[PDB]
RNA sequence: AAAAAAAAAAAAAAAAAAAAAA
RNA sequence: GUGUAACCCCAUUCGUAGGAAUUCCCAGUAAGUGCGGGUCAUAAGCUUGCGUUGAUUAAGUCCCUGCCCUUUACACACCGCCCGUCGC
RNA sequence: GGCCCUUGCGGUGCUCCUGGAGCGCUCCGGGUUGCAGGUGCCCGAGGCCGA
């Protein structure tokens, strides 16, 4: 895992806009919906093979 | 000149009293003949098919042993009746040596799993006992009173017990004292083979006092057993047209292509009589005898001592 | 010698595994050989390949060993050596049981019984390979009654796990002297199946070849997948009488396992055969007899 | 074979090569004399040290093979070997190993956590 | 260096006076130990327990005696007390005090029985130095173990007193009682 | 500097100076590229 | 239904004077009808040019094959045999 | 005395000094038993090697010069300034 | 430059020890603790008896500390004692000259061999012999 | 029972070229992640990017 | 197929990344 | 031992067991102690593994109680005939 | 320990005698060199594999 990381090494996060959130979200939500999509249409092509 | 013996013979042994010689060759038999009709009276074999590498005889002469390359257990035989007595087992890996103790009547046998057993013969319960070492064991013998005796192993340490009590008495690190030269043909220099390599051969004094140890270089180095220091080095041999004599090979005979040893490895093999064959160490069928290494197979000192 | 043991367990199950196919390729040999002996169309199955039968049909002679078989290299040293059988029991006997363990020592010519204490079971395996012991034999008790008994050849051999049923030792019978101690003659009585066959071998390789006048006679006769153990005496008043007097304990013994590997193995070996009783025709089903 | 096989000289000779042959390992199993067709110049080459080290997964390319054996680092029994052209016995398969104080027998106890100073250096 | 017993009992000054018995008592500079648990293997073979040093020997046979048996580290701390004991009542060395104890403990001759269902006859034999150790030891064991029995006295004391009835030779020790027995008995089958 | 293991210099049997059935193997390694079109052959 | 004892190759020198008493019936009488025998199947092996040719290839590839193995190969058992030895001084083996 | 290998002090002679004077010559025995050491003063010492412990002690005529030991033999050579050599 | 530093086991039946022997003042730790709070006390001798055998003069410049699990108090004492030993012969065999590892590992050797080899115990009886003296028995 | 089998067969001697680079934690071969190794000079430019 | 590690996202999901079985 | 520690150790207080017969046991063995599992049989106040602490005596004779065998490979050396009965 | 235009630090380019393996050279001498029988050698890929 190596979670670790020392007080002096470790750097800020970044700080995102809201605007940058709102863009950013709507990829990962439309990701998970059309990966969703792929994996039905593939076991329907499967069965009827 | 005795030439019942089909292949090698390992090892050779007289018995105390008689005027008999008792060997143990590959064949998988131990013969024993007499010097007064010359004849080989007796012969021993195993039950199974197996291949000798040394022998021991008690001082009474009534028992005769042997231990084999691969069956990894040591057969004991009668001399009078000639049956098979027993099988000892317990060692794993080969028998390096054995040797009865001349006062007591145990046998003594060292195996390369870092073992030296001792067996007692002549006892109701059949105790047995274990000494462990630290690597494997090459040479067993035992002075000749009997009360110490001396393990050879393979980091090049010469370990001396006490076999009744099985406590070590000493031990004599010999590693630097034999020194060892590059072959032709190695890679290597001197110092890394000499680095595995260790004793190979021992030999108490008639007296008991000193100890000779040899293996395979020009030189049989004496030690001082209770001071466990090195009295003096004896040089074999000078010639210098046997291999690995000397630790740094000249300079002069070096090439940018190398030493170039194969084409006077075809001029020496050019005597002909066989066909060199590859892969073998030793013998007409080895590509390598016109200059064999130096090696001492064997020391022995004289009963009379002189 | 550890990894020589290793090194012989893979050439153990190695040739195990091609027994079948060396019988198959042995079978279609003689159906070639009988077609050529006897003029007649070579089978259909056979009309391809034939000439190369038939090369190893002119190849084929006594000296080479033959099709393997795993039985024979398990017991290699059946006939030609005596066995050498050592008898221990499980931690913590009790008094019964050290005297049934001391009894089986006298059942078998030569064996030995050790004490059991901490020796854990992997150490034992070891140090009789170690020292050359054929065969192992472990018993277990249950209110001082044996109750378990397990058979295992050392050299990678079959392990067989019985169960004791009606025990009548020697010790609870009075006055009854000293046994006759010589090699015993052996009755196999009851194996017909092929299984049968595997059993009765296990049972009979415990003890070695006998002489032929001795008078020592040990039976084991199986009834309804029960095998009983019998050992007696005989003395020939006269021609065609013969009067039988019992020594020895008796007992009777139910097989349930056959394990491949030896008692170390439980892990790793497979079961060559298995008692399953919840079959729904376990009750009606024998396996010992055809 | 051309010999008649009920022959006793044919069965004793028959028993001898094919038990030779098989310690030596170019045969399969102690079959018959069909078996004994099947050894090649190759069946030679099997049997050589460096490619019984890529068996026993000491080594895994065979030019690290070869050179383990000219740097010697390979013992069998006590004597260590640097000829590459050695062919070993099934018995003596089994008594090939690292010889001690190598770099390589320090590096495979390093990696078991196996290594102790006292016993490898001596 | 020097090596003391517990620290504090020297070996060097320890001599025997019986040279029967110098060669199975073993407290002299080779086997000379700090503690009497040395975890050896003396029982392997025969007569390899006369190596074994007598104090170890001694806590041994003190095991066995009156006390569930595996318990060493007890007996060795009633060992050590019992030195102690012997130290601040006699003043000297206690290790002298022990190879003297089993010195005059020890019988010279025994009875050997032929013995049948009617009567039991005897004949004066010789004991080895190996069983005179042994039954030594035994006899001061036993000793001690039964002067503790059902009294307010703990084991060490009466072992400290046992040990130094029997170095003085005095015959209020149950060994030395033990020992003329036997020797009278072993006169009277003569 | 030293070299372990050598061999002779000797001919490949992948060299194009041996004629295609005499040559071994082209030894190459394919792959689909991402970037790459996909064209098939499909009658309509 | 006992274990039935196989047949071993090797014959160990108690049981090969037992065989020779048994079918004969001193014992100079014995070993000399044995030493007759040995030496007619001996010249039989030479008699035949066919199993004279096989035993010389047998020699020349034996010895090959065992330098290979440097020495490492299954031992053959000795077989029993009869050999003359003649009433003359021990000077003439030396 | 000090070890080759390391070079590290390995102890002395002596209680704090072997001889008043000037050390002329050392010499050690093959065995490693013996050790004798010489003075200006006329003193012949012999030392044990392990323990450092004095042994014995010989005075000379005349003070010695140079020395020699052949170790094999256990033959010691000693020369003095009166010309004569004393074996 | 670089530290001088060894590492060594040592076993007794379960109980396996772990010692590190570096350069240092003297300072000799088991688990985190002196060894006089090694437990039981009992056999603090036994635990002590390199230490006496070779004097502080030659432990002055090391520091070892023993990390030990398994088994029960007497095989972690003997696991201590000989993990100790080794990791100072082998230090002395590093960062030393060999003529004092030759009188130490003798000395070592010549008090009690378990402080440097460990001996297994395993399974020897008279029953796997046969009855009766090996000559002798069936002629 | 698939594992267990191959334990038998497991030759203690036997190298591989991954096993100098790594050793094992308690008998499991975990692959420790790599180290990034920054210099002084990064080290700064960091920590002034950060402010 | 599966046990992991590194990122983001939503009130867990998603992309890459290794080993092991087959 | 992956199916959704006691024992021991230091210190404190208190304070005077099983006949006659019979069975078993030789080294990590006898004896004490704890901790798991229930594994296609057997096992419930039982059965089996695992570890910890770890001894006394003995290494040899046929005297009693018995068991297994025998009394027809010519080195040197040693040794130099088992007996009785009834049938054919 | 010693060092004083220094370094617990590092690198280069030439020289350093072949055992058989640079033989043959004091003088003298070197000119007229005054068809037995031979038939060789080479030609095997199957894995108790590893990745
Ligand atoms: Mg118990
Ligand atoms: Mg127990
Ligand atoms: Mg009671
Ligand atoms: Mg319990």
């Amino acid at each position: 895992k190596a979670g670790k990381v020392p007080k002096d090494r470790r750097r800020p996060a970044v700080i995102r806009e809201p605007h940058e959130r709102k863009i950013l979200a709507l990829l990962d939500a439309l990701s998970t919906v059309h990966s969703q999509k792929m994996k039905k249409a593939k076991e329907q092509r499967h069965l009827h093979n | 000149t005795f030439t019942e013996h089909s292949s090698g013979v390992t090892g050779v042994t007289f018995t105390a009293t008689g005027y008999v010689v008792v060997t143990s060759s590959m064949d998988g038999t131990v013969r024993a003949f007499d010097l007064h009709r010359y004849r080989n009276f007796r012969t021993f074999t195993s039950p199974r098919p197996t291949q000798f590498s040394c022998v021991a005889v008690d001082a009474s002469g009534e028992i005769v042993s042997a231990g084999a390359q691969d069956s990894f257990e040591i057969f004991v035989w009668s001399m009078q009746t000639g049956r098979l007595l027993d099988v000892l087992s317990g060692h794993e890996g080969p028998i390096s040596g054995l040797c009865f103790n001349p006062m007591k009547s145990v046998l003594a046998s060292a195996s390369w799993d870092k073992t030296v057993r001792l067996w007692d013969m002549f006892d109701s319960w059949r105790t047995k006992e274990t000494l462990a070492l630290t690597s494997d064991a090459l040479a067993v013998t035992f002075r000749p009173d009997g009360a110490e005796l001396a393990v050879a192993t393979l980091n090049s340490q010469i370990t001396f017990w006490d076999p009744e009590n099985a406590v070590q008495t000493g031990s004599i690190e010999g590693r630097h004292d034999l020194k060892t030269g590059r072959k032709e043909l190695d890679k290597i220099t001197a110092k890394h083979a000499a680095k595995g390599k260790a004793f190979t051969a021992l030999c108490y004094s008639a007296d008991g006092h000193s100890i000779l140890a040899g293996g395979m270089s020009k030189f049989v180095c004496i030690y001082h057993v209770r001071e466990q220091i090195l009295m003096k080095r004896f040089e074999i041999s000078c010639n210098l047209s046997l291999d690995a004599m000397e630790e740094f090979l000249n300079r002069r005979k070096m090439t940018e292509f190398g030493n170039l040893a194969l084409i006077d490895q075809d001029a020496g093999q050019e005597d002909g009589v066989a066909i060199p064959l590859p892969g073998v160490r030793k013998g007409d069928m080895s590509s390598r005898h016109f200059k064999p290494e130096i090696r001492v197979t064997s020391l022995r000192f004289s009963p009379t001592g002189r | 010698m550890l990894r020589r043991e290793a090194r012989l367990r893979r050439e153990y199950l190695y040739r195990k595994a091609r027994e079948e196919a060396q019988r198959s390729a042995q079978e279609r040999k003689e159906r070639l050989r009988r077609a050529l002996e006897e003029n007649r169309l070579i089978p259909t199955e056979l009309r391809r390949e034939a000439l190369a039968l038939q090369g190893s049909l002119e190849f084929d002679d006594a000296g080479g060993e033959g099709v393997t078989s795993h039985v024979d290299d398990e017991y290699r040293w059946a006939g030609v050596e005596d066995p050498k059988v050592m008898i221990t029991t499980s931690r913590d006997p009790s008094s019964r049981l050290k005297m049934f363990a001391k009894e089986l020592k006298l059942v078998f010519p030569g064996a030995q019984r050790m004490n059991r204490g901490r020796h854990e079971v992997g150490a034992l395996v070891r140090a009789c390979k170690a020292n050359g012991v054929t065969d192992l034999l472990v018993v277990h008790e249950h209110r001082g009654t044996p109750v378990g008994l397990i058979v295992s050849h050392l050299p990678f051999g079959p392990t067989a796990y019985f169960t004791l049923c009606n025990v009548v030792m020697r010790h609870d019978i009075p006055d009854l002297g000293t046994m006759s101690e010589a090699k015993p003659h052996l009755i196999t009585h009851g194996f017909s199946s092929r299984l049968g066959k595997r059993v009765s071998d296990i049972l009979r390789y415990l003890f070695p070849v006998p002489k032929d006048d001795s008078h020592r006679v040990i039976t084991f006769a199986n009834q309804d997948d029960y095998i009983s153990f019998r050992h007696h005496v005989y003395k020939k008043t006269d021609h065609r009488n013969v009067e039988l007097t019992e020594v020895g304990p008796r007992f009777e013994l139910k097989l349930y396992m056959i394990r491949l590997g030896t008692l170390e193995q439980e892990a790793t070996a497979d079961v060559e055969w298995r008692w399953h009783p919840y079959t729904n025709t376990a009750r009606k089903r024998v396996f010992l007899s055809t | 074979r051309d010999l008649p096989e009920r022959d006793q000289f044919r069965v004793r000779a028959s028993a001898a090569l094919l038990d030779k042959l098989y310690a030596l390992g170019l045969v399969p199993t102690r079959g018959s004399l069909e078996l004994c067709d099947f050894v090649t110049a190759s069946s030679f080459c099997r049997r050589r040290l460096p490619t019984v080290l890529l068996k026993l997964r000491m080594a895994q390319h065979l030019q690290a093979a070869v050179a383990f054996v000219e740097q010697g680092h390979v013992r069998v029994g006590p004597d260590v070997v640097t000829d590459p052209a050695f062919l070993v016995t099934r018995s003596m398969e089994d008594f090939v190993t690292w010889v001690d104080s190598s770099k390589i027998k320090r590096h495979v106890l390093e990696y078991n956590e196996e290594r102790d100073d006292f016993d490898l250096e001596a | 260096p020097d090596i003391k017993l517990f620290g504090k009992w020297s070996t060097d000054d320890v001599q025997i006076n019986d040279i029967s018995l110098q060669d199975y008592i073993a407290v002299k500079e080779k086997y000379a130990k700090y503690l009497p648990h040395s975890a050896g293997r003396y029982a392997a073979k025969r007569f390899r327990k006369a190596q074994c040093p007598i104090v170890e020997r001694l806590t041994n046979s003190m095991m066995m005696h009156g006390r569930n048996n595996g318990k060493k580290l007890m007996t060795v701390r009633i060992v050590k007390h019992a030195f102690e004991i012997i130290h601040l009542l006699t003043g000297e060395n206690p290790l002298q005090v022990l190879v003297n104890a089993i010195i005059n403990s020890g019988p010279r001759e025994d009875s050997t029985r032929i013995g049948r269902a009617g009567t039991v006859r005897r004949q004066a034999v010789d004991v080895s130095p190996l069983r005179r150790v042994n039954q030594a030891i035994w006899l001061l064991c036993t000793g001690a173990r039964e002067a503790a029995f059902r009294n307010i006295k703990t084991i060490a004391e009466c072992l400290a007193d046992e040990l130094i009835n029997a170095a003085k030779g005095s015959s209020n020790s149950y060994a030395i009682k033990k020992k003329d027995e036997l020797e009278r008995v072993a006169k009277s089958n003569r | 500097t030293r070299k372990y293991a050598t061999m002779k210099r000797m001919l490949s049997l992948r060299d194009q100076r041996l004629k295609e059935k005499d040559r071994l193997k082209p030894k190459k390694k394919e792959k689909k590229d991402p970037s790459a079109l996909k064209e098939r052959e499909v009658p309509q | 239904d006992d274990v039935v004892r196989k047949e071993k190759p090797k014959e160990d020198a108690y049981e090969y004077k037992k065989r020779l008493t048994l079918d004969h019936e001193s014992l100079a009488e014995i070993y000399e009808q044995e030493y007759i025998k040995l030496n007619q199947q001996k010249t039989a092996e030479e008699e035949n040019p066919e199993h004279v040719e096989i035993q010389k290839m047998m020699d020349s590839l034996f010895l090959k094959l065992d330098a290979l193995s440097n020495f490492h190969f299954i031992p053959k058992p000795p077989v029993p045999e009869i050999k003359v030895v003649s009433n003359l001084p021990a000077i003439t083996m030396e | 005395v000090y070890n080759m290998q390391s070079g590290i002090h390995r102890g002395s002679f002596g209680k704090d000094q072997a001889h008043k004077g000037s050390v002329r010559g050392v010499a050690v025995d093959g065995l490693n038993q013996l050790t004798v050491t010489t003075g200006s003063e006329g003193l012949l010492k012999f030392w044990n090697f392990k323990n450092k412990i004095l042994i014995h002690s010989v005075s000379l005529s005349s003070s010695p010069n140079i020395m020699l030991l052949h170790r094999d033999s256990g033959i010691l050579g000693l020369a003095l300034d009166d010309f004569s050599i004393s074996v | 430059g670089p530290l001088q530093s060894v590492q060594v086991f040592g076993r007794k039946k379960t109980a396996t020890a772990v010692a590190h022997c570096k350069r240092g003042n003297g300072l000799i730790k088991v688990n985190g603790r002196p060894l006089e709070m090694i437990e039981p006390r009992t056999l603090q001798y036994k635990l002590l008896e390199p230490v006496l055998l070779l004097g502080k003069e030659r432990f002055a410049g090391v520091d070892i500390r023993v990390r030990v699990k398994g088994g029960g108090h007497v095989a972690q004492i003997y696991a201590i004692r000989q993990s100790i030993s080794k990791a100072l012969v082998a230090y002395y065999q590093k960062y030393v000259d060999e003529a004092s590892k030759k009188e130490i590992k003798d000395i070592l050797i010549q008090y009690d061999r378990t402080l440097l080899v460990a001996d297994p115990r395993r399974c020897e009886s008279k029953k796997f012999g046969g009855p009766g003296a090996r000559a002798r028995y069936q002629k | 029972k698939a594992l267990r089998k191959k334990a038998l067969e497991k030759n203690p001697d036997e190298f591989y070229y991954k096993m100098t680079r790594v050793k094992l934690q308690d008998g499991v071969h975990i692959i420790k992640e790599t180290k990034e190794e920054v210099t002084p000079e990064q080290l700064k430019l960091m920590r002034t990017q950060d402010v």
